[PDB]
């Protein structure tokens, strides 16, 4: 027994963060060794684990906090992840009890120190996790408070939409990781299997009575980006909830850096639609459609995600002047190859097999549902087909005497057979 | 409402049914089995199933159930979908075994799904008769049996389906693996002139008398639609364009068999 | 006859043992080959016929790993209770990437035949292949490999076995051309679901239409087999 | 309650359970037993003595829904018990009752007084819910089989008109009455006089819905061919403004009554979908810049904006090219003998695409 332990660690981590900070490798490594021999070691009168969770709760929620902090503090980063894992084998060999508290403090206090480093995927399905966790507490924790849904909310939504795609250049060039079971690691850290995804994020965790708690300066701007159509109104239709947001102190200061990213992936929403909604456009009428700060700046971030494959446009011109282009070489490059991040309405395109596999069944339909001459033939083809079915009952009468006979004699030649084999 | 009201089969449900009924059983006339999937709260998923030792004997059923906890724990591993729903078998409809099967499946206790294919030659008798008891009071002497309403339908999986469809077009006649996409493709153009010949009856419904109502603003509407998709709109643009297409096409089918050339010569020299 | 060579016949594949595979169609074993199943039959007239199988399942978190064999001696005995017996006479990895016969299924394989040589190994290739041709590919090992057994080893008896200069572009089996005779009860349900409830009939057709419009079918499968082919060959 | 596979005795295992039920339907019990093992007397008594004012005697209902169908009357027993369903006004309970007994089974359909009683029971006891899931297998058995019996087909009529009035969806509603009014001038009720005024209606929801369209629906089958337009119902007084281009049409022509509630804003939406498309279709593919801007007679973003709102529409979908090729294909208003010459066209411009094609196709492979 004796704790005075949890002391010891705090006052070796305040010492850590203001001197030096190597010493955070030497004490992390030496606390690291000493798990590991308990853990892995049980020989001794020591502490006789079984159901005492209470210097274990102890002393995990002490480390936590001492490492999450530590390592959002120095700038660390390689010691937060080494208390990650040190917290998950301990979930993992400290999962025979229910569950006490804490684990919504730590949770939120992960999503948060994550939120940036990661992208806000990760971060805003670990962020839906804490929601999620709030849901639980709540019924055992009861919160009585609406800004604490609202403030929820906001964060659930931010976390969401921010990116639509990820830039996979290290991957692009190199083959190639060595790069994803890490990623499944992580999301089995966060606790999911697989990796999550995109304002279908938001979709999952709105299935909940979320379009209802959300606090109504926020309302009705998710009722432009994912419900109201209409692309050459969008950027208008958002500006406002958008400057309502952008007030940041009441409304969580951590939302309001996401906002500006989830404006640009706004953006690139539109840019994505309106390569089907017209085939080609003057760049003097492209700048009016589009409410934004500057021409320059945004037409660089199209050549961008257009360089990124994500569309195709010949922005970039002479007159100044842009090109969607009907098919020219119809590619996945327009498309966006492996993933929207808007309402389907594609334009027509002709891929191969499109004309040949079109006239086999388009011209189908047409023959079976109006028809006269069809439905004939095929009350003439079930009259074939009843007649096939006279035949076999017939048959089906001498199957149950012969495969009767083949089925229980195949149970022992053909195994007398395999015998004789081995 | 309350609660089922349909059933949504799949063609495997169907196939696990005409498999047990034919290895043999001793299927006679009757074989029985428990019918595996789940169900969203009017609807069944009916997935897959597999039959239990049965004797359905006039007066004397058995059900061994531990076998169906075997085959549940063997079909969970198998795929997680799957749940204990109720029983199958073959027909003819409600008996005094219904009234036992029911008994035999009330000691696992859910709503029992209830499925009777019949297996008659008459286009007049509907293949497999979903029921579930209303009525079911359940104090009385062992299950009353008043059998709701439902019908039944296939639905699990498209390419199963298009599994079944090689199958039924197999029944047709085979159909073997080898010319799938050239059937798909002289069975293209047969659609094209079976819809000459129904387009000339709707044309020619006008020519004799007065008609084509058939086509005035139904199938009018219909083919505009048909000629925006299949060939697209027509400059000579697109015609280059759809050259293009197929000349690169071309040179890639042809970098195909390049590939078939080198794949070989590589293969050769080491041989020798 | 078309019989195989030397202690076997061809191939039948009965529909509902299709049927059955595609349940387990393509996951369970998506990005890992898992051996889904084995083929359960019996020798037929110039064929064996394939009439049923039941599934392998394996820990197929995101890796396979082998279990305990109590699913396949319990399930081989289900299915002997109600059917016909353990009759194990191939086996079917539909499994990853259109046809092929690793190496690794080469050995299995060679396993299983020398054991067995009533014996086919399937590979159910559905749309991945972009559908395609040879959607059932059989092939059993060469007897010469049966009669020259264990094993090639990376210089006595790579050589040697070499120079006997047995099969590698060794003949695969014709698996349908004939009724199964369990066509029966699949023949009634056709007129049902054509015309008068064709809802389920048209929705697998139409499948077609979409495998040609949208996102770079011939386009993947060529950038697949631009990267899965060079591969083999550099290291030749 | 005590199950059904209890030993029948019809009557009595029905009445048993009325002994369980209130003290009025016990005394007619005993009384209903005692003087015969009746009929009419033993089966109208749980339909129509109280079912206290709770209904988990949906169970003995059952019993009674099956024994008294068969022993007597179906089609007075029938519509016995379905008065109660509507006049408690609880009905998830009582859907069970009419769930049990749809029609198919449980003895003979009798060609709709099951199907006209069940249905108009499930209209008014439950909500929406329960009527949802009739309407496709009645529907199906209409066309299975329609009563050449008239009046019954009136009902079927005024069973749809009890849908279209329950739904207060406007398009469900639109849909259930032009698929009434469908079958209205196809057969009963036709007998002019009884379809002439559902004619009012109709032009009340062919005005007032702009999503049918404006006459495109009436041309395609019989509905105007009937239902007169140049008699004072004034049906083909949408075909005049529907071509010809304008606000000042329909206004001119009012009736002051559909002018008011009513159409005001869809004279304006009229002019829209009619120069969008009698622009594009019969250019007809590319009609300019300018040109749909000076027909529409509005500025050049605003058309831009309109040309969005025929693309939700889908009347015209493609790739718009910014200053010619406005709008293109796709196609949904009247066009209506250059629809029919196109087609006329059609089998003669199929003739080598299925022909020609096929002796290359088939040849090949």
């Amino acid at each position: 027994v004796e704790r005075l332990y949890h002391d010891i660690a705090q006052q070796a981590f305040k010492f850590c963060l203001q001197y030096t900070r190597k010493a955070e490798f030497r004490k992390l490594c030496d606390n690291l060794r000493m798990h590991l021999s308990q853990i892995q070691r049980h020989h001794n009168q020591s502490t006789a684990i079984n159901l005492n969770n209470p210097e274990s709760q102890s002393m995990h929620l002490e480390t936590r906090l001492v490492q999450l902090d530590s390592a959002i503090s120095m700038e660390l980063w390689q010691e937060a992840f080494k208390a990650v894992e040190d917290i998950h084998g301990l979930f993992s060999l400290s999962k025979k009890p229910p569950k006490p508290q804490l684990m919504a403090n730590y949770y939120n206090k992960v999503s948060t120190v994550f939120w940036k480093s990661g992208n806000a995927l990760f971060h805003a399905s670990t962020l839906h996790r804490l929601y999620h966790l709030s849901r639980e507490m709540r019924k055992n924790l009861t919160q009585d408070e609406m800004q604490r849904m609202s403030t929820r909310v906001l964060l659930a939504t931010l976390s969401i939409p921010i990116t639509p795609e990820r830039t996979d250049i290290a991957r692009l060039l190199d083959m190639d990781g060595i790069i994803v079971e890490k990623q499944r690691r992580l999301a089995t850290l966060l606790g999911l299997q697989a990796p999550p995804t995109r304002i279908g994020l938001i979709n999952d965790m709105v299935r909940f009575n979320v379009l209802q708690y959300v606090v109504p300066e926020v309302k009705d701007l998710y009722n432009w980006l994912e419900v109201e159509f209409n692309p050459l109104k969008l950027c208008e239709r958002v500006t406002k909830v958008l400057n309502w947001v952008r007030e940041q102190p009441e409304k969580e200061p951590e939302l309001q850096q996401y906002v500006p990213q989830l404006q640009s992936n706004t953006i690139l929403r539109l840019l994505q639609q309106v390569a089907q909604i017209y085939q080609s456009i003057e760049f003097s009428r492209l700048t009016s459609l589009v409410p934004f700060v500057d021409a320059f700046q945004l037409e660089r971030a199209i050549v961008d995600a257009a360089r990124h494959c994500d569309l195709q446009v010949r922005i970039d011109h002479t007159s100044r002047t842009l090109s969607f282009g009907s098919d020219l070489n119809y590619a996945t490059r327009e498309d966006a190859p492996i993933g929207p991040h808007l309402q389907s309405m594609p334009s027509e395109q002709i891929r191969n097999q499109l004309t040949a596999m079109s006239s086999v069944l388009a011209k189908a339909l047409e023959v079976i549902k109006p028809a006269h001459i069809l439905q004939e033939k095929e009350e003439q083809h079930q009259l074939a087909v009843t007649a096939y079915l006279k035949n076999s009952r017939k048959e089906h009468q001498r199957i149950l005497a012969r495969r009767q006979t083949i089925e229980e004699r195949k149970e022992r030649l053909e195994s007398l057979n395999i015998q004789r084999e081995k | 409402f309350p609660g089922g009201r349909v059933v949504r089969l799949h063609p495997v449900i169907l196939a696990s049914i005409v498999d047990s009924y034919e290895r043999r059983n001793e299927g006679a006339a009757r074989v029985i089995g428990t019918l595996l999937g789940t169900v969203d709260k009017h609807s069944v998923e009916v997935t897959n199933c597999f039959s239990v030792p049965h004797n359905e004997s006039e007066d004397e059923v058995a059900v061994d159930m531990e076998f169906a906890k075997n085959m549940y724990e063997l079909h969970k591993k198998v795929s997680p979908n799957e749940l204990i729903l109720g029983w199958y078998a073959t027909g003819h409809d409600i008996t005094e075994h219904s009234v036992l099967i029911h008994e035999y499946y009330s000691r696992e206790a859910p709503n029992p799904i209830h499925l009777t294919v019949d297996t008659s030659l008459q286009n007049g008798r509907m293949s497999i008769k979903a029921y579930v008891s209303t009525s079911m009071g359940v104090p009385g002497r062992t299950m009353g049996v008043m059998f709701t309403p439902l019908t039944v339908k296939y639905a699990y999986y498209d390419t199963e389906r298009i599994g079944v469809d090689l199958i039924m077009k197999t029944c047709f006649s085979p159909n073997r693996v080898i010319g799938l996409s050239s059937d798909l493709q002289q069975v293209g153009g047969a659609s094209a002139r079976i819809q000459d010949a129904l387009s000339t009856v709707l044309q020619y419904a006008e020519d004799v008398l007065s008609g084509k109502v058939s086509a005035d603003n139904t199938v009018g509407r219909f083919l505009m639609s048909l000629v925006n998709q299949v060939p697209k709109i027509v400059p000579d643009d697109f015609e280059t364009m759809l050259n293009s297409n197929i000349n690169d096409l071309l040179m890639v089918t042809y970098l195909a068999n390049l590939t078939q050339s080198q794949i070989a010569l590589n293969e050769k020299l080491v041989n020798l | 006859g078309g019989s195989g060579d030397s202690a076997v016949k061809q191939v039948q594949i009965d529909g509902l043992v299709v049927l059955k595979i595609i349940k387990h169609y393509q996951e369970e074993g998506q990005g890992t080959e898992v051996v889904q199943g084995v083929l359960l039959g019996l020798v037929v007239e110039d064929r064996l016929e394939i009439t049923n199988c039941f599934p392998f399942p394996q820990h197929t978190e995101d890796d396979a790993d082998f279990d305990e064999v109590q699913y396949q001696m319990e399930m081989m005995r289900s299915l002997r209770h109600v059917n016909i017996d353990h009759l194990h006479v191939g086996w079917y990895q539909s499994t990853y990437y259109g046809s092929f016969v690793t190496r690794a299924l080469l050995d299995s394989q060679f396993s299983y035949q020398h054991a067995i040589e009533e014996s086919v190994v399937l590979i159910y290739d559905p749309i991945k292949t972009a559908q395609g041709s040879l959607s059932l590919k059989a092939y059993r090992l060469t007897p010469k490999l049966m009669e020259v057994c264990k094993e090639k080893d990376f210089s006595p008896e790579a050589l040697k076995k070499a120079n006997i200069t047995f099969e590698h572009m060794f003949e695969e089996v014709p698996i349908v051309i004939k009724n199964s005779h369990l066509i029966n009860v699949l023949m009634w349900e056709l007129e049902k679901k054509s015309a008068v409830a064709d809802k389920h009939e048209l929705l697998s057709l139409a499948s077609s239409n979409h495998l040609g419009k949208n996102l770079q079918l011939l386009m993947d499968r060529v950038d697949e087999m631009s990267q899965d082919i060079v591969k083999y060959n550099t290291y030749m | 309650f005590i199950d059904i596979s209890e030993e029948d005795q019809a009557a009595e295992l029905r009445a048993y359970l009325k002994s369980k039920g209130a003290e009025i339907s016990e005394e007619n019990s005993e009384g209903g037993l005692h003087v015969d093992l009746a009929q009419i007397i033993e089966a109208c008594d749980v339909c129509l003595k109280e079912d206290d004012k709770d209904v988990e005697s949906v169970m003995n209902s059952v019993v009674s829904l099956l024994l008294i169908l068969e022993p007597d009357k179906q089609e007075a027993l029938i519509e016995s018990l379905c008065e109660k369903l509507v006049k408690f006004r609880e009905g998830e309970r009582p859907s069970l009752r009419l769930q049990l007994l749809s029609n198919l089974f449980h003895g003979m359909d009798k060609n709709t007084p099951v199907r006209y009683t069940v249905y108009c029971s499930l209209i008014k006891v439950a909500a929406s819910c329960g009527a949802i899931q009739y309407i496709p297998t009645e529907l199906d058995q209409v066309r299975k089989w329609i009563s050449d019996w008239n009046l019954t087909t009136e009902k079927k009529h005024t069973l749809l008109r009890l849908l279209y009035e329950a739904l207060v969806d406007c398009k469900k509603s639109d849909a259930a009455s032009k698929v009434m009014v469908e079958l209205l001038g196809s057969y009963t009720e036709d007998n002019a006089s009884q379809a002439r005024v559902d004619a009012h209606r109709c032009i009340v929801r062919a005005l007032k819905d702009p999503n049918a369209f404006l006459f495109d629906h009436l041309l395609t089958l019989k509905p105007v061919k009937f239902l007169e337009g140049e008699l004072i119902h004034d049906l083909l007084t949408i075909f005049v403004s529907a071509k010809l281009a304008s606000y000042v049409k329909f206004y001119q022509n009012n009736k002051d009554f559909i002018d008011s509630l009513g159409l005001l804003h869809e004279q304006n939406m009229a002019k829209m979908r009619l120069l969008t498309f009698m622009g594009m279709a019969v250019e007809n593919k590319e009609i300019s810049f300018d040109t749909m801007q000076q027909e529409l007679q509005i500025g050049a973003d605003d058309v831009e904006a309109f040309v969005i709102d025929a693309v939700r529409t889908k009347m015209v979908y493609c790739k718009i090219d910014q200053t010619q090729r406005k709008v293109v294909v796709s196609h949904s208003t009247h066009r209506t003998f250059g629809k029919q010459q196109w087609q006329q066209l059609y089998d003669t411009l199929n003739a080598w695409k299925q022909n020609l094609n096929k002796v290359k196709n088939s040849l090949l492979s």
